[PDB]
């Protein structure tokens, strides 16, 4: 509403920035990665990457450079941030104390200035005397690197040429002296310039070289002894010194473009260069000591890459943007087999995300994300999950396992060395031998009979509890003992054992069993009003394994009574839920607490408290895992215990905080389990599907899985088709001209690689041409099943999946527009309707229109759309045609479109919003309010029925609302802007996911440029007043890295106007909160107001906002920790 | 065009001998409240950068702009959505560069040359004793937009922004377009799309429009800058009153070269408003007579202020009267009024040449107030 809280869920992948140094040590070699508002560091090891620092900052990471002034032990880094903050720092370490300390900071934003079009460059002379700043077109900024300059003074020397494409100070000269790349009306040239230290003013440089290639883009500053520099352009390479010139335009570098390079060795022999598409180059100066020739040698394909940086053992780190970031080796076979690279580690990037969408919106078992992520080469699906992982040791191909339990069979040794298996009518028995799993006879146990229960048992000897009978096994002798059989040898109906009792029903009947040396005894025998669905005698509390209570099911009447042991008297009757039967009864004990576990076969679970003195109910709550009935097994976690439920949905039940957690498990379906802990095996344990064993150990941290499906194009829209287990994607290629009268692909990708395939038409220079398809691809294999190519300079834009009017069909629907180079405006374009059946993508209508098919929207039974400058709805008939209804011509194009009951929020890219309301009985639409407000707008969303919020020019928020305290219509059309925010990142999809990560109310989610994800949701005016006080004295506390202040930081900000936030509460600010001090907490709480429920607000404590806090950061994905 | 230097319209010579010229400086701060001055008899809605020629004779009136000449200059022109009522909630300011006054015979005439120079809000009109009235203003911002890549554009992308000059060929405009949105796959938007929000493509759209209906713009007649070029065009565009209130509204050059661009595709012909059966012209018969353009603002002897577009051809008109060349707005052509033949509305005046030498011999002055834009 007007009261906005906006969290971090996934911090942003991709990646700006990487420079190499020594800032932790001078002797430790150091990788800094820059993520936009992050900074990671490394540490450079003949493995990998150590990760030993991450930071964050109030801003946009523009410039990251390290250097080393004189008189100092390390590196300095200089960070610029994309709000003109800078600053000096430095890395302290006090034994494990880590602190990044600001040496110098200040604000260096000029007051009137035309930001350049190359953007913000930032250099420092290679002897520390200066850094200088290209920030506005005329004006170099120096900021002299003295001691006494802790405010980073700095002052501007006006440059004549006004359109710099890019500088850097040279080496190996008298006077610090810059080196540029210039455009005017004459062409492209390059220049330099010393700069007097005593006038603050430029003197004429050293060499300049006029009508450079058209396309130089790149300046690289050469080291001693060479110096000079040299120009990348889009042909050729060139050197420049002051009587020397060399130029190169190999054929290799022809085909795309050079936009980053890297210095491999101090001496500048070679260059690392990677162009837009992935190829890796060497440039090679090579000397005659003078400089006579440049050589450029292709090493390979690496993702595309914003930024590389050459680490050490022919190790590079390449970072990116549009793809996932690599860690890669330069092979040692140069002189046989030429020079070549070879991946060794991928990190994850999600960035750009470019659509999104939500599976498994309800909360019983968490959604996931799926993702368009990446572009070109690099463009992916990414399915995103938060669960707990295990990770998989062993795989065994056993179908119709029933059971799983471990055994010792030697008493001597600790670790379990036996897994028993019960399969219908038959156990078999596994014996684990370090990694080796060989099937094995125990002599003692029936090998025809289906065990309920198998297990080591106290004086040394092994139980099988089995339908036919009860056995008692000798270790040692390695023989039976014992058998109980039922007095009309019956069979067992339910089973439940422990080290020292055993307790059995057969029908109704229930029989204690106690186990003696060599012997077993029928303690007690007893009926009940209804048959036994489950068993339960663990022994909680202080015993010699023994269990005063047992926990029993009823099948006629579901309940859950605890009876006295070996009373066998019941002493409490519980809830009964309704029909479904309890299918698993367990007692555990988690932290000191006393709990009791049902489970029932439509997959509910109750948990009621229970005391081991009285074992009454303390509380009645039902949490719903799965569908499929639940399995409750104990496993030991570390020193605490925690029970794994099995069904089709995996979970563990934790206790934090004496709270009940119910966590997901990554994997797909789980009938069985037990804990296992063998010498090969340790602390792990066994799972069963339907057909496989798995031997496995839990991660032990919650943590994000991703599923990347790769599809070597790039993918734009995404929609999930529940009902034919499928997503919808859009997804385009490029091909280049053939010389045959045609194009041809550049590679094999998702829309050339289909199991089916289909086209529009069947119709028949190096120019490229995007070529359109919608894929469909399997929602659990992630194979593409099928894809649909469409006509030819057709632009595929906008996507539905739906039902529509009284049609039971769920249709995928794609819009269109016909893109000619000639015409701006599209004039024809085409609403295409396709269902997916028997592994075919039919065409079941179309519809043509007069202009492009921006955007779509499944309105009451009927497709909204918005062609050009207009929004239309249209009918779905009888005859499977889209017949219009109405249409409502707007000023604006309606390239946003958002709807919420009969409401439909229309938006435009310079950020006009126009809100519209659908009259039935008129059967026309209703402009209800505007608001048209200069600035461009990259997504929009509707939070309710008043409030509406958008992303808008320099990565902000805002949220706009119909105001309710109006009488003029004048008053009611317009908007009131509610809430502005800088967030940070460039928003390119809003959705909503409910609960999907399960104070707060309702749940948008967005994904970004960076690969970051956030979450926006509503605050009472109560709570925003009380988190919008602990923000201010928060701020007071937590030390901001270049001490930028988290005010300004969050100021919405255009290159015009920079505004106070307002609306917004940062929950990535408050969460901070849990790491301060606690007499820092204090402090923070002081003076502020804890409004609860009752409306007299008390003081707060520390304690409150603890838990206010806590529970906060459970409404979205926990961060990962990055260090060790 | 022969014989006729297309300076003159612009110079307003019929206004009288040489006039003190006054260099102004005066810009109020973005968002601002001022009091400005109002002209009671001025009702037309004045465009930024356009001139506006005045005659004033009421004591009350020359006395305010004689005080006016000193001090900023300025006064507000109030563009009326009710001219009975005289409501306006939009206006733009107003700065005199050339002033005369004549006492001559006892007579007490000012003459002024003024430019549009701010749009502003009208947060209240009072009327004072003199009869003038002043008004209560809030300075409307030109709102300057950043390129739509900037936020979204790679560093590594950043070199490749500056582009080679263009030699406007077809193909240099497929590639700016590539290498100027080449960052729009970030986006969820194509790279054409982004074009069309695009200043400088969209003023060459208007300037490619613009040179097939008049071939004679052969030199580049429009400003370079985008807003300067907005208004240029916006002043020129023979539009209805309220239209025209609306691209004043707009404070954002992309949004007016749009809306322009829109309506040069939308509108054929040229109609009388009052009967509204009558074409008097077509846009291919409009031609620039002026520097300034088609249409510009003249004033009468009383007083009155016309927009007057020159047509090479009329239809559908009435003459009557004698041809005069007194007080031509054109040097070098006689007037004669002009009626629609159904209504006998005066849309405006038939220019004939007092010399045979003199090209066009013949060409139409027509009032935008008496012509209604028509979508065929
Ligand atoms: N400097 C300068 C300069 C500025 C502006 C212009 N032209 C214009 O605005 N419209 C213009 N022109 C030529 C032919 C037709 C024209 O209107 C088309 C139209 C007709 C009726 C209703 C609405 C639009 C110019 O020709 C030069
Ligand atoms: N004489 C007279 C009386 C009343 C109105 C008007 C006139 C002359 N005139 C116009 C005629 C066209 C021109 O080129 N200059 C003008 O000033 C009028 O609009
Ligand atoms: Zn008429």
């Amino acid at each position: 509403m007007s009261y906005n809280y906006v969290v971090t869920a996934q911090k942003p992948t991709a990646v700006n920035g990487c420079v190499t140094g020594h800032f932790t040590s001078a002797e430790d070699l150091n990788l800094l990665i820059a993520k936009n508002t992050r900074l990671e560091i490394y540490v450079v090891t003949a493995e990998g990457l150590r990760p030993v620092k991450e930071v964050g900052m109030y801003g946009k990471i523009a410039v990251m450079e390290l250097f080393r002034p004189k008189g100092e032990s390390k590196d300095l880094l200089f960070i610029l941030t994309a709000k003109y903050n800078a600053c000096i720092l430095e890395y302290k370490q006090s034994g494990e104390s880590i602190d990044i300390i600001t040496r110098a900071h200040g604000n260096v934003q000029d007051r009137i200035g035309r930001p350049s079009e190359t953007g913000i460059i930032g250099i420092i002379d290679p002897e520390c005397r200066m850094i200088g700043l290209r920030l506005y077109d005329g004006l170099f900024k120096v900021i002299p690197l003295d001691r006494d300059n802790k405010e980073l003074k700095a002052f501007n020397i006006r440059l004549e040429e006004l359109h710099v494409i890019d500088v850097k100070f040279l080496y190996g000269c008298q006077a610090p002296t810059i080196c540029f790349v210039y455009q005017d009306p004459q062409g492209r040239h390059v220049k330099t310039y010393e700069v007097s230290l005593r006038e603050k003013e430029f003197n004429k440089g050293p060499w300049k070289q006029e009508n450079v290639e058209a396309e130089a883009s790149m300046v690289i500053a050469v080291p001693e002894p060479f110096g000079g520099a040299i120009i990348i352009g889009q042909e050729s390479i060139t050197y420049h010194n002051g009587d020397k010139y060399l130029a190169i335009a190999p054929p290799i570098i022809k085909q795309s473009t050079i936009v980053c390079h890297n210095r491999v060795d101090p001496n500048g022999s070679r260059y690392l260069l990677g162009d837009m598409e992935g190829r890796l180059f060497m440039l090679l100066l090579e000397k005659e000591v003078t400089l006579k020739d440049l050589r450029v040698e292709l090493l390979g394909e690496t993702s595309i890459a914003e930024c590389l940086t050459y680490l050490d053992n022919g190790v590079v780190f390449v970072g990116s943007r549009l793809g996932d970031s690599q860690l890669v080796k330069l092979n040692v076979d140069s002189n046989e087999q030429g020079s070549y690279v070879v991946a060794m580690e991928t990190f994850t990037n999600l960035g750009p995300i470019v659509d999104m969408c939500v599976v498994d919106l309800e909360r019983q078992g968490q959604g996931q994300l799926v993702t368009c992520s990446g572009a070109f080469k690099e463009g992916s699906l990414r399915i995103i999950r938060n669960g707990i992982g295990i990770h998989e040791h062993a795989s065994i191909d056993l179908p119709g396992i029933k059971g799983l339990w471990p055994l010792r069979s030697d008493p001597n040794r600790e670790t379990d060395d036996t897994l028993v298996l019960s399969f219908v009518g038959q156990t078999r028995v596994l014996m684990l031998n370090g990694e080796e799993v060989e099937e094995t006879e125990l002599m003692g146990f029936v090998d025809d009979q289906q065990t309920f229960f198998c297990g080591n048992v106290a004086h040394q000897q092994l139980i099988q509890i089995t339908s036919a009978s009860v056995r008692l096994v000798s270790q040692e002798p390695k023989a039976l003992v014992s058998e109980w059989k039922e007095p009309q040898a019956k069979n067992i109906s339910v089973a439940s054992c422990n080290s020292s009792q055993v307790v059995v029903a057969v029908g109704r009947a229930l029989y204690y069993l106690q186990i003696h040396p060599q012997e077993l005894r029928q303690i007690s025998h007893t009926e009940m009003e209804h048959e036994v669905a489950c068993l339960d005698i663990t022994p909680l509390g202080d015993s010699n394994g023994l269990s005063p209570l047992c926990a029993i099911g009823l099948w006629t009447d579901i309940s859950a009574r605890i009876l006295k042991l070996p009373s066998f008297e019941l002493l409490h009757k519980e809830m009964l839920g309704g029909e479904i039967i309890p299918r698993s009864i367990l007692m555990t004990t988690f932290e000191s607490s006393h709990y009791l576990l049902c489970a029932l076969g439509d997959g509910a679970l109750f948990y009621f408290g229970l005391n081991i003195e009285t074992g009454l109910l303390s509380d009645r709550k039902k949490v719903t895992l799965g569908t499929q009935p639940t399995v409750l097994r104990t496993f030991r976690s570390l020193s605490t215990t925690n029970v794994f439920a099995c069904s089709d949905r995996p979970t563990v039940i934790y206790s934090s905080n004496h709270k009940l957690v119910f966590s997901n498990v990554n994997l797909k379906e789980v009938n069985y389990m037990c804990p296992l802990n063998s010498d090969g095996y340790p602390d792990s344990l066994a799972l069963a599907n339907n057909s496989t064993l798995t031997i496995g150990t839990i991660d032990e941290i919650q943590k994000l899985h991703i599923r990347t499906v790769p599809l070597y194009e790039s993918p734009r829209k995404i929609c999930y088709q529940e009902v034919s287990q499928c997503f919808g994607v859009l997804s385009s290629r490029i091909e280049v001209q053939d010389t045959s009268g045609g194009t041809t692909a550049l590679r094999p990708s998702a829309s050339t690689q289909a199991l089916s395939s289909s086209v529009s038409s069947s119709k028949l220079f190096g120019e490229e041409v995007e070529v359109h398809n919608l894929l469909i691809i399997d929602q659990h294999t992630f194979e593409v099943l099928h894809a649909h190519q469409f006509l030819q300079n057709e632009y595929a834009l906008s996507l539905v999946s739906c039902k529509l009017g009284k049609d039971p069909n769920t249709y995928f629907i794609v819009g269109t527009a016909m893109v000619y180079p000639e015409e701006a405006e599209p004039k024809q374009g085409r609403i295409v309707v396709f269902q997916y059946s028997d592994g075919k993508l039919q065409t079941v209508a179309e519809k043509e229109v007069k202009g492009a098919v921006y955007s779509m929207v499944e309105f009451n039974g009927k497709l909204l759309a918005s062609i050009n400058s207009t929004v239309r709805l249209y009918e779905w008939t009888t005859e499977k045609e889209l017949r219009t209804e109405c249409n409502h011509y707007n000023n604006i194009m309606a390239l946003y479109l958002k709807t919420k009951g009969d409401f439909i929020l229309v938006g435009d890219l310079m950020r006009s919003v126009l809100l519209l309301a659908y009259k039935p009985m008129e059967g026309n639409f209703e402009e209800i309010a505007r608001d048209f407000n200069p600035n461009w707008m990259s997504a929009v969303e509707i939070l309710d029925d008043d409030n509406f919020l958008g992303a808008e020019n320099a990565f902000n928020l805002f949220v706009c609302q119909k105001d309710s305290a109006a009488t003029t219509d004048e008053e009611r059309q317009h908007l009131q802007e509610v809430g502005l925010f800088h967030l940070g990142e460039f928003v390119n999809v809003f959705c909503h996911g409910s609960l999907v990560m399960q104070p707060t109310q309702g749940s948008v989610l967005f994904g970004t440029v960076n690969g970051m994800i956030g979450l926006v949701t509503s605050l009472s005016e109560s709570w925003y007043n009380l988190l919008l006080d602990m923000q201010n004295r928060l701020n007071k506390v937590i030390k901001s890295v270049g001490k930028i202040e988290h005010s300004f930081w969050r100021s919405f900000h255009t290159e015009r106007k920079t505004e106070p936030a307002t609306g917004f509460i940062d929950g990535d600010l408050i969460e901070s909160f849990l790491d301060i001090s606690r007499p820092k907490m204090q402090e923070v709480v002081a003076n502020l107001q804890y409004d609860d429920g009752s409306g007299m607000k008390r003081e707060a404590t520390a304690d409150d906002l603890i838990k206010v806090v806590e529970e906060l950061t459970r409404i979205h994905w926990s961060h990962p920790q990055f260090e060790k | 065009i022969i014989n006729f230097d297309t300076s003159l319209p612009t110079s307003h010579t019929y206004l009288g001998a040489d006039m003190e010229e006054f260099h102004g400086r005066t810009l109020h701060d973005d968002d601002s409240c001022q009091v400005i001055p109002v002209l009671p008899q001025v009702m037309m809605i004045l465009i930024p950068g356009q001139t506006l020629p005045l005659q004033l004779f009421h004591p009350q009136e020359v006395s305010m702009v004689r005080n006016l000449i000193q001090k900023d200059r300025t006064f507000a022109v109030l563009a009326y959505s009710n001219v009975q009522e005289r409501e306006a909630q939009f206006g733009t300011t107003a700065e005199i560069y050339a002033y005369r006054e004549e006492q001559d015979f006892g007579i007490e005439i000012v003459k002024v040359k003024a430019i549009g120079r701010q749009r502003f809000k009208v947060l209240e009109l009072r009327t004072q004793s003199d009869g003038i009235q002043q008004a209560k203003v809030q300075i409307l911002p030109e709102c300057v937009l950043p390129s739509t890549m900037s936020a979204v554009q790679l560093e590594s992308l950043n070199k490749c922004q500056i582009f080679p000059s263009k030699p406007c060929s077809y193909k240099w405009w497929q590639k700016y377009q590539k290498r100027k949105f080449h960052c729009a796959n970030l986006t969820s938007w194509p790279r054409w799309l982004y074009s069309l929000y695009d200043a400088e493509t969209l003023m060459d759209r208007i300037k490619k429009q613009l040179r097939e209906w008049d071939e004679n713009l052969k030199d580049d007649s429009l400003p370079s800058n985008p807003i300067d070029f907005s208004y240029r065009v916006a002043a020129c565009l023979p539009i209805d009153d309220v239209l025209r209130i609306q691209l004043l509204k707009i404070g954002s050059a992309i949004q007016r070269l749009r809306c322009e661009l829109d309506i040069m595709n939308k509108c054929t012909s040229l109609c009388c408003k009052q009967c509204q059966e009558t074409e008097i012209t077509t846009k291919n018969e409009i031609f620039s007579l002026s520097l300034c353009g088609p249409m510009a603002a003249y004033v009468n002897p009383h007083g009155y202020v016309h927009e007057t577009l020159t047509v090479y051809k009329a239809c559908n008109l009435n003459l009557i009267g004698r041809p005069s060349t007194e007080h031509s707005w054109f040097p070098g052509y006689a007037w004669t009024v002009a009626q629609c033949k159904i209504c006998a509305s005066h849309i405006g005046w038939k220019f004939t040449a007092t010399k045979k030498d003199m090209s066009p011999q013949k060409f139409w002055g027509l009032t935008r107030s008496a012509l209604l834009p028509t979508i065929p």
